[PDB]
């Protein structure tokens, strides 16, 4: 997609992306380049800081990563809503009683979406996170689980 | 994600068409200040970006 | 070895009452006339957090390690917690707060709020809960959301949950209560704030017929500001939580202490009652004392520059201040204060009220060691020859007006039994049914079931 009136020239930081201070380190060491826009990633605990620095400095920033929860100004998203199309298809399978292992890394909206839209429909959700279990002993647990 | 960052490049190469399309100049230098400025006065043109 | 001991103080809105029970337990020390137990002076800077945006929170944090300190006593929200937690474990300072215990397992994060999901799942397995409804928001940490799954999952529990953080209308939770209502539900878990808990209990009684036959375990630690006057007029129990003795001398020394102070140095300090929030902030500054005063019998060294350094190299000295801060054992307004590697509450007790009909008592208190430990009417219809009224049925009262088979009955019952009784009437008529679409029995039989 490069052009003929113009030319981007991004300044590619390969930082963390959990600890939000490598994320404000890398937001000042591209703001003092002065740059008018930021393409780049946030985890679900750092998504505070994302919003805060790119809504009081007015700078906008695209990002794939999931849909927040609000209307934050200046946060252009690629990732569509997942928790309406979820619906539809359990509605569409006319369920009432599942189970829902669910990971912890990306916010629990879907959790919580789920939780009121089970409720009233009157369905029987058994919601279990999956995301504390270490590498290590990966494999009791699942067991267990499965029991 | 790699499809929704190949997506957003377009994105974003349609809109700086579209500013340069639009003849409207924003142009400026590495001179944007301190990340924590103190009161941290905005600039208006990104408000329309 | 300072001989100038500077702290910070991170406070944002609604913050008052916590602001003045800093300001003097930080007086209470300095005013000690000892050399033993105040070895050296305190002293503090105060920044007022306008908003709960991480930006103001970094300028507030980097304008106290610009200024210089030793420990960083704050608060946070959902918008603040991440922020100040990368913080002060990245540039190795130490952050005490009483704010709502963390999620994730971090370094640098002393926390006076202890938990309060095994004192919630012990009372659960106590009372024997496995169909209930449980409110929630998101302010306060989402353990005791997958706490409550967890035990949902292990107990095979029916748990019908609401996120009510985002709902800001009072005709939402009149619909969710009527809804549980049109469920059969008598049982209710609510994680809420102080004000959110003020208005669900609010609707409960302007919408009526809420309080007889139900109970609302408030899961929340400001039950000493939780208006709850209201539903104990119509017979509704509630098991509150409280972490803040009376019964404790220190804390009833601290009231003679803290009603005598003025309003104009010290705001929301009479006309308000005193939170567990400025507890646990006297209690902090206590354990920061406990620590800087172990810090210098140990001869321990404690002693500048910018907060986006590239790298960092912070002081590694903290870390030792860090286990300073883990090794402290003392006896606060809280009871027993201890911590584990992560800065969490251990050895502690929090106390359980129960107010019942019969007025309010202590009913246990928990301990994450071994457990919580604690501490007639008759009804007919009118029908010949069973229950008839007498001809002068007027001229009398009581149990006389009728008569019959079924009245001598239940006097011969009275009789050998020996407890007085109530001769009520059914007021429908109808004798007993179940509709098929309603499944609600009607008659004596609803009368029995339902009470
Ligand atoms: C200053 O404040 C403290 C408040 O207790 C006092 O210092 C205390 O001094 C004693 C002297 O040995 C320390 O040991 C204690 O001795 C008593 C009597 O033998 C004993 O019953 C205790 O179990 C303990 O072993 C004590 O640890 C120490 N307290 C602190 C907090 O350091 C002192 O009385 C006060 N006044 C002056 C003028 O120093
Ligand atoms: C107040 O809250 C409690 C839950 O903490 C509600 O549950 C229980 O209700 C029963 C019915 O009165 C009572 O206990 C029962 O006692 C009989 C003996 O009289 C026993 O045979 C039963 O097995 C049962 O334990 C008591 O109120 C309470 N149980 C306990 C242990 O406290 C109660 O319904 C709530 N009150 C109201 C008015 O909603
Ligand atoms: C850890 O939590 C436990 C609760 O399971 C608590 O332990 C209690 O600590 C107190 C303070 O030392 C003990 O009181 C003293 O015990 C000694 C005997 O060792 C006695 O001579 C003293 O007169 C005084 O009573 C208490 O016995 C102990 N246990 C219980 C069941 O209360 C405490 O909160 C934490 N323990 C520590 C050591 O911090």
């Amino acid at each position: 997609f490069s052009t003929s009136e113009f030319r981007l020239t991004p300044h590619i930081d390969n930082l963390e992306v959990a600890n939000s201070f490598a994320v404000t380190n890398a937001f000042c060491s591209q703001f003092s380049r002065g740059v008018y826009a930021i393409f780049g990633f946030y985890d679900k605990k750092s998504v505070n800081t994302i919003t805060s620095f790119c809504g009081t400095l007015h700078v906008s920033f695209i990002t794939p990563s999931f849909p927040t929860d609000g209307t934050h100004p200046f946060v252009i998203q690629m990732r569509p809503d997942l928790k309406g199309a979820l619906l539809s298809l359990i509605e569409y399978y006319q369920w009432d009683k599942f189970a829902y292992l669910y990971d912890s890394d990306r916010g629990l909206s879907t959790l919580q979406a789920v939780l009121d839209s089970a409720a009233e429909k009157k369905w029987q959700v058994t919601a279990i996170n999956v995301g504390n279990i270490n590498n290590d002993k990966k494999d009791e647990t699942y067991r267990s689980l499965f029991q | 994600t790699s499809a929704l960052t190949y997506d957003a490049v377009q994105v974003m190469t349609e809109a700086f068409r579209n500013l340069r399309k639009q003849r409207i100049e924003i142009s400026r230098r590495g001179n944007a200040g301190d990340c924590l400025a103190n009161p941290a006065v905005p600039w208006g043109q990104g408000v329309e970006i | 070895f300072p001989n100038t001991i500077s702290i910070g103080g991170l406070f944002m809105r609604n913050t008052v009452q916590e602001h003045s029970a800093f300001r003097f337990a930080v007086q209470l020390y300095n005013t000690n006339q000892n050399t033993t137990e105040k070895p050296f002076h305190l002293n503090y800077h105060v920044d007022h957090l306008d908003s709960s945006n991480s930006f103001s929170v970094t300028n507030a944090f980097c304008s106290q390690f610009s200024r210089g300190v030793y420990a960083i006593f704050g608060f946070y929200d959902q918008m603040s917690m991440n922020t100040l937690t990368s913080f002060c474990g990245a540039l190795h300072t130490s952050f005490v707060t009483p704010s709502f215990p963390t999620d994730a397992d971090v370094q640098f994060v002393i926390q006076m709020r202890p938990a309060l999901k095994g004192a919630i799942l012990s009372l659960l397995s106590y009372y024997k809960w496995e169909k209930f409804v449980y409110l929630y928001d998101t302010e306060r940490g989402f353990s005791v959301l997958q706490a409550i799954m967890e035990a949902a999952v292990q107990n095979n529990w029916q748990v019908t949950a609401r996120s009510v953080g985002n709902i800001k209308d009072v005709q939402e939770f009149r619909r969710i209560i009527e809804e549980m209502d049109r469920r059969q539900e008598k049982r209710y878990l609510i994680d809420c704030e102080v004000e959110r808990i003020n208005t669900i209990l609010e609707q409960v009684v302007i919408l009526g017929k809420h309080s007889r036959g139900y109970h609302y375990m408030l899961a929340n630690l400001g039950f000493t500001d939780i208006l709850l006057e209201r539903v104990m007029h119509g017979g509704a129990n509630i098991t509150g939580f409280q972490i803040v003795n009376n019964e404790n001398p220190m804390v009833q020394q601290f009231i003679q202490r803290w009603v005598r102070l003025d309003e104009r140095e010290f705001p929301e300090a009479k006309n308000a009652p005193l939170k567990y929030t400025s507890a646990l902030t006297h209690d902090a500054i206590l354990v920061i004392a406990e620590a800087f005063r172990y810090l210098r019998r140990q001869r321990v060294d404690v002693s500048a520059g910018d907060c986006l350094a590239n790298p960092a190299v912070p002081w590694s000295q903290g870390i030792d201040i860090e286990r300073a801060l883990k090794m402290v054992q003392v006896q606060g307004m809280t009871g027993n204060i201890q911590f584990d590697t992560y800065g969490r509450r251990t050895n502690y007790t929090i106390d359980v009220y129960e107010m019942k009909v019969s007025g309010s008592r202590k009913a246990g208190y928990w301990n994450e060691y071994e457990r919580f430990v604690p501490f007639i009417v008759v009804t007919t219809i009118l029908e010949s020859p069973y229950v008839m009224y007498k001809k002068n049925h007027e001229q009398l009262e009581g149990n006389e007006r009728y008569e019959g088979y079924c009245v001598d009955l239940a006097y011969e019952i009275a009789k050998h039994v020996r407890i007085k009784y109530k001769l009520s009437i059914v007021g429908d008529g109808k004798y007993g049914a179940r509709d098929p679409e309603t499944k609600i029995w009607n008659g004596m039989v609803g009368e029995l079931v339902y009470g």
